[PDB]
């Protein structure tokens, strides 16, 4: 049967993973003590065990998981630990400390694969900017590529925001990650914290958020992406289809991920929440989950994942309407720029949560030239930093070389050029 | 994993250290007899970062107490938490240091240092994964300055891939506490420039300002000043000892705060600091805390931060708070006042958050600033030193211990180079 | 039919033996007083393989307990199952062996061996059809090594057409337990090469690895290690004592596992071995069990099996399982990783299955591997021995008992020949 393996790497990734697992449990009625095959590997005592890899170089987040509510759910191995974190240092992830743990991780992955009779591939959770999530993740991905080749390697990545950050070596790390996951990862789905905060401010009418809320939101999106593997419905999408439909050229593979309706209990009753409306919301500039205007960019390819009550006719109508709008610009070379997925199973509400129950929800994954601007900004930042050789002694002092940075910059430039070409 | 070894040297170093050990003890629910009386499992989970466990659920700080004279350490032992320390971890000489760096570094201290190193080695061998060393001392005396520097040199030579961080009490522009202070400070600073990964610069005048202007305290004791310093110290390592949303680390902070290897002198701050009279009058919001943090009046160095630019600042928040709010506040500060932040490093502010707040507070924060304004301190020290050295005033006390003029000139050169470097980014 | 006589010699041999007799007793439903309290007729059907019946439904193990010093056997008697043994089957001397093979083999042991042989003869006379002998000892000491070897020599001379199999605890590459270990081991191994039909090679370091890495056991006791060994031992003879789909036998295993007469040194393994924390997390499938079995981390010798090739492996499965599945798994291992199996012996894996699983498990398995990697152990021993012998270090203790240099050289020669033979098939 259809089976996939999750990998959660870092602090952020692990946090996201916790939320995801909670959501999954809520969906499939599994208790916190383990009392589906797609995600939960079943054993001979009416016990369901997640099929995930949990990795951190700092033993803190993992320790929390091990002590908390869902400790009996997880295996005592899936949760892997180290001794000291990378500390926002790609070099300490990719070269120095990662090559101590990576083997174990690989072994675990192999074991998990062995336990499956049709592994669709991988879902990986990391962060552009973090020390572990940048370098270690990259290393892992390379190894996976070497091993499996034609198994799906999907990534969920926390992109650094333009006007806000939490680390002053974040441009370097991200750039390095981009350089060394450009020839491995098939899809890298993007979420941005600033964007999420903006969404919270606007749609939810909440202006005192925290990381937990963000994680929950991310988990919803993840669930939507993966809902076709675990339930019936017209147009059952696969993990392998995304690659086919959202990657026109192999270097160009960063699509944005957005969710609608993200709305509180008060204006759920006021709104109709029809299909068309939701679709419209999905394409609105402010509702997007990154800091980019899709008015400044042409949509190459979009993928829509309707979940709940949806008459396909209505969906079609909505799509037609979207096409009609002047705006919402598409590229010349992609007329058919839509993929549609439908599930009978509705979204699931998490107790003590932000979101209310809905009849129908939609998740949109869109690959566009709007991200080019973001990339350019990042490059500029990098240039500003690297011109004075700031922080370079840390990276060079653990493995890296002067020249690698230059190469990375060149690669970024090439990517930008490609994007520009696509735009024409 | 992540054990930290503490070294406290000389009078000030031992005194501050005593207070620090008190504070940490109370945070971990450890009583003076080494017994745990906490209410949360979080209290013990990472207790190994600062403490070693012994028979009968006894916890013993990984602390090494060093002095060339016995008085101060005798007082420490007599003190409240004094009985918590391992007796074998008191290492002392018999002759004083006479506020003389040469005696601390080359002669009296040289005779004692091997014994200290042996104890250090013993402690490091008990670490599953030693993170590094924390030192507490003054820069203006003989023991903390000369002996302390010497110890640092030795340990870095033996453990060059570990973190070496110091809390260093420096002389104050108005009211010096010894006559040879400039000489001692310059001699220490020379060594620290090359042998430490980070140094927190504490100025007693700034502490007095905090006590009088901010805390409204008519009669501050050294004890009270020490408390403040201890609070700042605890802040730095909070993310090793407790859970959080953004788990910081010493190394992480170093990575984000040191853009060039020699520029590792930080101005520490702490918040909130509010008078006992005006407690109910303040609303304890993250914005207000941020404002306190960035206020020059709430800094602990002898600088006007507005007379320079911030290369990087690290903020560590403690308690429950909205990450959204924190980030927004950080953005607002930088956008509004971009002139006070070096333009070649976008996102000059790094934030960390630890869920467990210190006793008696719902929220707190610790501020660590790498500002080009620090050059003023160095420049002033250099001026003072030169004023003396050009007349070879007081120099016979040092030449008599085997030091040469050339060393002093080297020290001066280093200082000036450092100042020049700082001026570059100013 | 198919009676097995057990001999346990020296300290380690007696200790392991005690545990083995406990385990077998529990398997057969025999309590420490020799009373049967089982629930199945299968428990008694072949009880005669290990036990002798006495008046009042008493069962007495066919075990001979041998030592040159009384301490260990006094402890055994004091122990839980100690009262089950026949008092007349304790054969002991008065003077110790001083970790000295010569004392065990030529002098002290020579004085005692006739008495042991008499007991052995007496036991063999009570066998309707004696299959053979099982010996438990260490290779590094004096009694188990020297005396034990001597006994083996005697019995093979008298019963040359019976099976002679040993569980032999060998020295470990990191942490030797005696200084003369290389000498003793080499002297024993020389004799075992020519006088035993099969030897199971147990390494205490491997056991510790199993306990720490696999079982997650913070504080393993020798008792716990012994338990594991006993489990492996029981596995080997399971098919004599219970029904099955493929009824194995000692002789059958020998036939399939020894392609050349001198290559009879096996690496044993056992499965499943899982931490008490992570029990519900594992699905107990035959495939997973197979994977455990073939994992180097689950072996009990001081070898990296990946540094050699398997000449033959025998797997004995216990519990209910699909023969289809078992065969398929075996095929998959060989096809996938044909490089780790000697190419001149098609179907390198032999499988046996016994229906009745051990207590507390639905399925289990025991692994027996004849790998060319074993040469590493021998090579390392030889290196050590030569390092000493070339300086005649410690040699006077042996020459004083009448041994000559020539014997040592002969032993070395044998060892080297064995290594060369192993290298042939590598
Ligand atoms: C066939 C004889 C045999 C030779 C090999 C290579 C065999 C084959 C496979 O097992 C049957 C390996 C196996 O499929 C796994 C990958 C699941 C795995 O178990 O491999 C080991 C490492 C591997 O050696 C590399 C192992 O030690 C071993 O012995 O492997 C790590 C482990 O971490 C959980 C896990 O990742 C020696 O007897
Ligand atoms: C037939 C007449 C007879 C002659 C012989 C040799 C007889 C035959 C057998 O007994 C019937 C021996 C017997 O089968 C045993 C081996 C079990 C055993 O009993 O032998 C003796 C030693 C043996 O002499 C060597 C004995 O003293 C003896 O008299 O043996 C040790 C004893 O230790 C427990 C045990 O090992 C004299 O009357
Ligand atoms: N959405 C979300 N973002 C997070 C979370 N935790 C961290 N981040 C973001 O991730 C980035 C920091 O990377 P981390 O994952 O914390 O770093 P790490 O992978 O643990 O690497 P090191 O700590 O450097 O070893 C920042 O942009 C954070 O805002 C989380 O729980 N949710
Ligand atoms: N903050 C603080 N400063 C101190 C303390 N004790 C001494 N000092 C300061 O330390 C400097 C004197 O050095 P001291 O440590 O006493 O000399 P040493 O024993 O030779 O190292 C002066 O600047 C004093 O103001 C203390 O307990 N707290
Ligand atoms: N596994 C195991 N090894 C043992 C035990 N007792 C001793 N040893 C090992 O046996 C060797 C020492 O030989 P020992 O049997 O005590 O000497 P002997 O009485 O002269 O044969 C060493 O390698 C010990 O580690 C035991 O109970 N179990
Ligand atoms: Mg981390």
């Amino acid at each position: 049967m259809r089976e996939c393996i999750s990998i959660h790497v870092g602090q952020a990734g692990v946090q996201i993973g916790n939320a995801c697992w909670e959501l999954y449990c809520l969906e499939h009625g599994i208790q916190p003590d383990g009392q589906f095959n797609t995600f939960f590997s079943e054993t001979g005592a009416g016990k369901h065990v997640p099929r995930a890899v949990f990795v951190d170089l700092e033993p803190t987040v993992i320790d929390e998981v091990r002590t908390g509510t869902y400790r009996q759910l997880f295996h005592p191995e899936q949760l892997i630990t180290g001794k000291e974190d990378a500390a926002n240092n790609y070099a300490r992830g990719h070269y120095t400390i990662g090559k101590e743990i990576i083997d174990l991780v690989l072994d675990r992955i192999r074991k998990l694969a062995d336990q499956c009779t049709g592994l669709q591939g991988f879902l990986v959770f990391h962060s552009f900017g973090g020390g572990t999530g940048s370098g270690f993740t990259s290393l892992l991905m390379e190894r996976l590529s070497v091993d499996y080749g034609k198994k799906s390697k999907l990534e969920f990545s926390i992109y650094p925001a333009p006007q806000v950050s939490t680390a002053v070596v974040e441009p370097y790390n991200s750039i390095l990650t981009t350089h060394t996951t450009l020839e491995h990862s098939d899809c890298a789905f993007m979420v941005d914290n600033e964007a999420i905060y903006d969404i919270c401010r606007r749609n939810l009418d909440i202006e005192r958020p925290t990381y937990t809320n963000l994680n929950r939101l991310i988990s919803q999106i993840v669930s939507s992406i993966t809902a076709s593997l675990r339930f019936d419905g017209a147009l059952n999408v696969d993990l392998t289809e995304f690659q086919t439909n959202l990657v026109p050229y192999p270097r160009i593979h960063f699509p944005l991920a957005t969710y609608a309706p993200v709305i509180s209990a008060e204006k759920a009753y006021h709104e109709q929440l029809s299909v068309a409306e939701i679709t419209n919301a999905c394409f609105e500039p402010a509702n997007q989950m990154v800091k980019c205007d899709p008015r400044h960019g042409k949509y190459m390819a979009c993928c829509l994942l309707y979940r709940g009550d949806v008459v396909p006719k209505d969906v079609n109508a909505a799509i037609a309407t979207i096409k009609t709008k002047r705006t919402i610009q598409f590229v010349d070379w992609c007329p058919t720029g839509f993929k549609v997925g439908i599930n009978y199973q509705p979204p699931t509400v998490v107790p003590g949560g932000d979101l209310a129950k809905v009849q129908r929800a939609v998740c949109m994954l869109s690959n566009t030239t709007a991200i080019a601007e973001a990339w350019a900004r990042l490059d500029h930042k990098f240039d500003l930093m690297y011109a004075k050789r700031a922080f370079v002694h840390w990276y060079v002092g653990e493995g890296m070389e002067e020249g690698e940075f230059s190469e990375a910059r060149e690669d970024m430039a090439a990517l930008e050029k490609d994007y520009e070409e696509v735009g024409v | 994993m992540r054990e930290i070894v503490h070294i406290q040297a000389g009078q000030c170093g031992n005194q501050i250290g005593a207070k620090f050990w008190e504070v940490i003890s109370d945070e971990h629910g450890i009583d003076p007899t080494g017994s745990y009386h906490g209410d949360s499992d979080l209290q013990l989970e990472r207790i190994n970062v600062y403490y070693n466990e012994a028979a009968g659920n006894k916890y013993v700080p990984r602390a090494i107490l060093v002095d060339l004279e016995p008085g101060t350490m005798d007082s420490v032992r007599s003190g409240p938490f004094g009985q918590i320390f391992r007796p074998d971890n008191f290492v002392f000489g018999q002759s004083g240091a006479g506020n003389n760096w040469a005696k601390g570094h080359y002669t009296e201290g040289a005779e004692l240092v091997d014994s200290v190193l042996d104890v250090v080695r013993k402690e490091s061998e008990s670490c599953d994964c030693l993170q590094g060393f924390q030192l507490t001392h003054s820069l203006g005396g003989g023991t903390g300055s000369g002996m302390g520097t010497l110890l640092i040199s030795k340990i870095r030579e033996e453990y060059p891939d570990r973190i070496m961080n110091t809390f260093s009490v420096v002389p104050s522009p108005k009211v010096s506490d010894t006559v040879v202070e400039p000489y001692n400070a310059t001699l220490s600073v020379h060594q620290l420039v090359e042998n430490t990964d980070e140094t927190y610069c504490i100025d007693n005048e700034a502490l007095y300002d905090i006590c009088f202007r901010t805390l409204k305290l008519t009669t501050p004791t050294y004890g009270d000043l020490n408390h403040l310093v201890s609070a700042t110290m605890s802040g730095v390592t909070t993310c090793l000892r407790f859970p959080g949303q953004l788990n910081a680390d010493l190394r992480k902070l170093a990575v984000n705060m040191v853009p060039f290897p020699r520029l590792h002198f930080f101005m520490p701050g702490f918040a909130p600091l509010t008078s006992r009279g005006s407690q109910q009058y303040r609303a304890l919001t993250v914005p207000e805390l941020t404002q306190q943090m960035f206020d020059a009046k709430n800094m602990m160095a002898a600088c006007d931060p507005r007379h320079g630019r911030y290369l990087t600042v690290a903020a560590v928040f403690r308690g429950r708070m909205s990450m959204k709010e924190v980030d927004e506040q950080m953005l607002n500060v930088q956008n509004k006042n971009s002139s006070y932040f070096v333009e070649w490093i976008p996102n000059n502010v790094k934030t960390a958050v630890c869920d467990i707040p210190p006793r008696g507070l719902k929220m707190s924060a610790t501020f660590i600033g790498n500002s080009t304004a620090i050059q003023e301190l160095f420049k002033r020290i250099s001026e003072q030193f030169t004023a003396m050295f050009r007349r070879k005033a007081f120099l016979h006390w040092y030449t008599g211990e085997g030091m040469d003029e050339m060393e002093f000139t080297e020290a001066e050169s280093n200082m000036n180079d450092l100042v020049s470097e700082y001026q570059q980014y100013q």
